[PDB]
């Protein structure tokens, strides 16, 4: 349980595992959607599904390859999968139709046919799926007029005016060896990887990305998406967070793990340690919530997401959630810690050691383009046992107490009250 | 207690308006911006604007009002004079 990197111009990251039963290859890049323009913004999102169409997936099947990828903020992935004693047909398929030859992928045919059914996903998204979209626009009061704040499917609007020329400019000036991190999960070894690499010689690009001339920055707003024919309301509200390679970053894991997630309709999560709970159970304010922890490189955002039919008590619910959260300045017990402890470490036990070799190496080329380096699990947990009660004291003296919010929320939500009724809340008048 | 008679007003929730949608409010923290940012280009604009409006309502009734007064003044004292003693003999009767 050990990762291996070597350099040649071209990094190379391995977490091998001889009891799996099938091998990942693929390449990720250090460029997401906060590193594109509000012109071109879905650009990446049009890149991932040319990669999965059709004729290039049928080129994969014939040869027994599955083909998967991802856009986020800071990062991109394009990924194949196999069975374990296949592995160097993978890294042809990649090292051919994708950095090499890709006018067989931009044809005029092709083009307009993933963008048809691109522009049907995200008109789908935004009528649809109400919890993401309420996310996605917190990103973008919080964030407005920095590269943070850019949807990361692209808007339907900026979406349409996109050309074959666009993608073709985004690909010079971002799939670069020099922004680029190859993988390998499963069973595979790490010499034979290099070897099959040497014995090409595959490099994309040579480097020099463009720099960003803003930087993110945080600003305390509101955005609200009335629509009273919709049967709930869905809220968001954060504060300002930590980014990876800060020394706060499992603390503010930590206490985002003391309030947790609840569903009202499953009996076991009703009986759970939160003193939250206490409170909104006797009129039913909620039917579930969740508290998050998001960084990136630049910043991160601190809070929860709730959904409810209950339209005529919502400042209950806004007002009970933010006064537990004055407790981690003041009187934040000496169990709610232990317990966070503990649970905090069987959820990234979870996520980073599950069975999918797909999602280790999305996880891995993420973390090493930024730290040049992974830190493994029995070193994460080290840390996680080590905070103290007057860590989190500090950490919340700083970044809840007396702090500016963003807050987003759609649907039935003419009891949501004003800004300043919910800011004063963040303090509490009697300490 | 038992519910009343209804009015044309409710509470946070159930106000009782029109159904609302494809309506979308933006806002801006007031720590985040700057107060006392223009309150001129306020009192030499706005007020001036509204003044220019509302003024000919208020001042041609006012006009009309003093004017009668004051030649009801004027002639009572010179009712009161010695060169107004004939005329008040006259009226008074």
């Amino acid at each position: 349980a050990e990762v291996t990197q070597l350099s040649n111009g071209i990094v190379v990251a391995t977490e091998h595992n001889p009891s799996a039963h099938t091998a990942s290859v693929g390449v990720v890049f250090g460029s997401g959607a906060a590193n594109e323009n509000p012109y071109n913004n879905g650009v990446s999102n049009l890149w991932k599904n040319i990669f999965l169409s059709k004729e290039n997936s049928a080129v994969a099947a014939k040869e027994g390859l599955a083909l998967s990828s991802n856009i986020s903020r800071d990062f991109q992935s394009y990924i194949v999968s196999s069975l374990p004693g296949s592995t160097d047909k993978s890294l042809d398929f990649l090292n051919q139709s994708f950095i090499q030859q890709k006018a067989n992928l931009l044809s005029s045919s092709n083009f307009e046919a993933t963008k048809k059914s691109v522009l049907k996903q995200v008109q789908d998204f935004e009528e649809n799926d109400h919890p993401n979209r309420v996310l996605e626009h917190l990103h973008s009061t919080a964030f407005q007029n920095t590269p943070l704040s850019l949807p990361t499917r692209g808007t339907l609007e900026s979406l349409e005016n996109l050309v074959v020329a666009d993608l073709e400019s985004f690909a010079n000036n971002h799939f670069l060896n020099s922004n680029a991190v190859v993988v390998g999960t499963g069973n595979i070894k790490h010499e034979d990887l290099v070897n099959s690499i040497e014995s090409k010689n595959l490099s994309l690009q040579t480097g020099t990305k463009p720099v960003l001339k803003k930087k993110a920055a945080f600003l305390g707003s509101e955005v609200r998406l009335r629509d009273d024919t919709l049967p709930k309301a869905w809220i968001s509200l954060a504060v300002e967070g930590e980014p990876v390679n800060s020394p706060n970053y499992f603390v503010a894991k930590l206490a985002a793990q003391i309030f947790g997630s609840y569903n009202a309709f499953e009996p076991a999560s009703r009986l759970q340690g939160i003193k939250l709970l206490d409170n909104i159970q006797e009129y039913q304010l909620c039917d579930n919530f969740n508290h998050f922890s998001l960084s990136y490189k630049d910043s991160g955002l601190w809070g929860f997401s709730t959904a409810t039919r209950n339209v005529t008590m919502i400042d209950d619910l806004i007002h009970f959630t933010l006064k537990q959260w004055n407790r981690l300045t003041i009187s934040v017990t000496d169990t709610e810690v232990e317990r966070a402890k503990s649970l905090l470490k069987l959820q990234l036990g979870q996520l980073y050691e599950s069975g999918n070799p797909v999602n280790d190496a999305n996880l891995l080329g993420a973390e090493v383009l930024i730290k040049g380096s992974k830190l493994s699990l029995g070193e994460a947990f080290k840390k996680i046992d080590a905070i103290t009660v007057k860590d989190v004291k500090a950490w919340a003296g700083k970044r809840l107490w007396d702090q500016d919010i963003a807050i987003a929320g759609t649907g039935q939500i003419e009891g949501l009250l004003d800004y300043m009724r919910i800011r004063s809340d963040m303090s509490m008048m009697r300490w | 207690g038992p519910p009343s008679g209804k009015t044309y007003m409710g509470w946070w929730g159930h106000m009782g308006g029109p159904k609302q949608k494809g309506i979308t409010s933006y806002a801006v923290s007031p720590y985040a911006q700057k107060p006392l940012q223009g309150i001129f280009h306020n009192a030499v604009f706005n007020s001036f604007r509204r003044f220019k409006s509302q003024f000919l309502y208020v001042l041609i009734p006012a006009g009309i009002y003093w004017y009668w007064w004051k030649n009801g003044n004027e002639y009572n004292e010179f009712l009161y004079s010695k060169a107004g003693r004939e005329e008040l003999e006259r009226v008074n009767v």
